[PDB]
């Protein structure tokens, strides 16, 4: 079980310094940003974390949400990462959730996250680069110390 | 081998040299691509190879030599079905700095913790001729002239605006590529596994009909939570009641954190029933039980 409890405004950035944006095809990306241009993209670039009570603690059981026209939800259904049009549920009936992460620091980076799926266990979100672009999508751990799956969260 | 400009909202200073790159290069080899300028309510016009002596238009990339202020406005691509929109902002040149204020990415770095700092352009490194690194609009002296790079552990003196200034040639004209980092070092976060105090199974004596203010506190970093679990799956008792968190701050700069869970009425429905205290963080989780008792 999960329960809703409060919500924060943040820019997830991998690794590189690139800033996580969704795009006006509505597809979680990686850009580098000067300061200028993550505001000047917000909300494509602002996200709404949103910590949840778990029923069997297991890290920070969270929610990562954007703001545009509509409230879209980050969910991994089928081990495909996309931006489903809801707002983050008030309660979930479930001990595993497409929706729900949870945000891991990694050992001895307090500042490097890592967000574990709730439904799929050992597959994180992570930063891969497809063609010309860097694309938001789910991974397996695979080797120990992968850069990929580490981010960064800046609060207001 | 350079990625696209694949965000909405672009923001360039004049005079520099600049370029969008869309993001179907792969497709561009299947001519039938076209680039389009949006002026203030303008209602687009097609770019041509000269259209501007400034601008110049391949098959992926829309190069500026340098970008100017009446350059700003809305950019559209397209190639067969394929489309891409920019919304190009060119902000006025700081010409009192080496750098404009408005376009600079900031870094927080805690003290102690590495620190590194390289300059670099993949787009147009084939003709940059030097590239210097400057702190505060003073050079620094950093053997490399091609990648001029900073790696050390940072000290609150290393604060600063680091610009790299990429010097390159196009048609005997010099230009310069400056990127700004506005560094900002911090005192360590050092943060604490959240622990919470008092043993793991607590047994409180209650009597029927009357109340019960079950106590939990922990030890935890600002951004950790502290909750209660008692049954709301579908509804909890309505004689429940999770009261409003409680903080401290210790001197070391942790809190003190205290969440009450006020069991009002209290029914053989609230007895032998594990109510649970979590405390959660992204360092780790702790709960632990509370069981009521005749
Ligand atoms: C990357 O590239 C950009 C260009 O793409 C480089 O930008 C240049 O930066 C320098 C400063 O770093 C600027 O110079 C300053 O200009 C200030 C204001 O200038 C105004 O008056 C000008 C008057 O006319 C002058 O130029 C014409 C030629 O155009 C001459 O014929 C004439 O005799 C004059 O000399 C205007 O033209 C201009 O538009 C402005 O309105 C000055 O305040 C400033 O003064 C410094 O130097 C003084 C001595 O000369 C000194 O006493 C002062 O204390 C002070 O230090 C300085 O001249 C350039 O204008 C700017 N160019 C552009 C196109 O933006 C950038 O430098 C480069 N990066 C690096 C690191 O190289
Ligand atoms: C949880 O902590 C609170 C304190 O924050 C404890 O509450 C305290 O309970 C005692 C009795 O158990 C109260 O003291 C005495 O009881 C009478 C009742 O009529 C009261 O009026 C007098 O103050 C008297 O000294 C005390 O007032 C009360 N304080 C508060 C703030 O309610 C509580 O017992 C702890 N819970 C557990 C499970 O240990
Ligand atoms: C309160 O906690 C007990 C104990 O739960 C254990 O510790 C938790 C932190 C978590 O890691 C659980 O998964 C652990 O089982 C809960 O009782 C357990 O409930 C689960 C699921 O209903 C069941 O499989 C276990 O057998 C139960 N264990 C015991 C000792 O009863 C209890 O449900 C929690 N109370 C509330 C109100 O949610
Ligand atoms: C930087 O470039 C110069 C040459 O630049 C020329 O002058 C500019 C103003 C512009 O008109 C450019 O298109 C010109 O090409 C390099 O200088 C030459 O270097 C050789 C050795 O490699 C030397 O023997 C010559 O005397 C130089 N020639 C001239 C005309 O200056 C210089 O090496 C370049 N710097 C670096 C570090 O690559
Ligand atoms: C460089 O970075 C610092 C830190 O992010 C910026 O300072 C902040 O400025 C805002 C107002 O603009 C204040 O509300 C904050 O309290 C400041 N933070 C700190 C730690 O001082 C600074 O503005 C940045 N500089 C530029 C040019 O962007
Ligand atoms: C754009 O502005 C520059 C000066 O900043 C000028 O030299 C150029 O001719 C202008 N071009 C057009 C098409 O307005
Ligand atoms: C372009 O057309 C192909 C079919 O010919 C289609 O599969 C593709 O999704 C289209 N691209 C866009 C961006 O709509």
């Amino acid at each position: 079980y999960f329960g809703k409890l409060e919500s924060k405004l943040s820019v997830i950035r991998n690794l590189n310094d690139q800033v996580l944006f969704i795009d006006q095809g509505n597809r979680p990306l990686f850009e580098d940003m000067t300061d200028s241009d993550c505001r000047d993209n917000a909300p494509r670039t602002i996200f709404i974390i949103s910590m949840y009570k778990d029923s069997q603690p297991r890290g920070m059981a969270v929610t990562i949400s954007v703001k545009c026209e509509k409230i879209s939800t980050l969910s991994c259904e089928n081990k495909i990462i996309s931006f489903k049009e809801m707002n983050p549920p008030d309660n979930i009936k479930d001990t595993k959730s497409d929706i729900i992460f949870f945000q891991r620091s990694v050992p001895g980076h307090d500042n490097k996250m890592q967000f574990e799926s709730s439904s799929y266990e050992g597959y994180f979100l992570a930063c891969e680069k497809e063609r010309d672009l860097f694309k938001l999508i789910l991974k397996k751990e695979d080797e120990l110390g992968d850069r990929s799956i580490m981010f960064t969260v800046q609060n207001e | 081998p350079e990625s696209c400009t694949s965000r909405p909202h672009i923001t360039v200073v004049e005079g520099e040299p600049f370029y969008l790159k869309h993001c179907s290069c792969s497709l561009a080899h299947e001519t039938t691509k076209s680039w389009y300028k949006s002026s203030g309510s303008q209602e687009h016009v097609e770019l041509n190879p000269r259209s501007s002596s400034r601008i110049a238009l391949h098959d992926c990339v829309l190069e500026f030599w340098p970008v100017e202020l009446n350059d700003t406005g809305s950019y559209f691509f397209q190639m067969k079905n394929y489309t891409q929109k920019w919304k190009l902002n060119v902000i006025r040149r700081n010409k009192h700095s080496c750098f404009t204020e408005r376009q600079v990415t900031s870094k927080i770095v805690e003290v102690k913790k590495f620190f590194q700092i390289t300059c670099e352009n993949s787009y147009y490194q084939t003709l940059v001729n030097s590239t210097s690194l400057y702190k505060n609009c003073k050079k620094l002296l950093l053997e490399n002239n091609k990648n001029p790079t900073i790696k050390k552990n940072a000290e609150f003196e290393d604060q600063g605006y680091y610009s790299c200034v990429h010097f390159l040639h196009h048609n005997g004209k010099l230009f310069n590529i400056t990127k700004t980092f506005n560094i900002t070092i911090v005192e360590d976060r050092s943060n604490i596994v959240p622990v919470l105090l008092g043993p793991k199974l607590n047994h409180v004596a209650v009597e029927l009909g009357k109340n019960v203010r079950l106590n939990c506190s922990a030890l935890l970093n600002e951004e950790d939570v502290i909750y209660w679990m008692f049954g709301e799956e579908n509804g909890s008792d309505p004689n429940i009641h999770e009261e409003k968190e409680m903080r401290i701050m210790t001197p070391e700069g942790k809190w003190h954190a205290s969440k009450v869970l006020r069991i009002e009425n209290i029914g053989e429905s609230n007895l032998n029933v594990l109510y649970n205290c979590t405390v959660a963080s992204t360092g780790g989780t702790d709960t632990k039980s509370f069981i009521l008792v005749r």
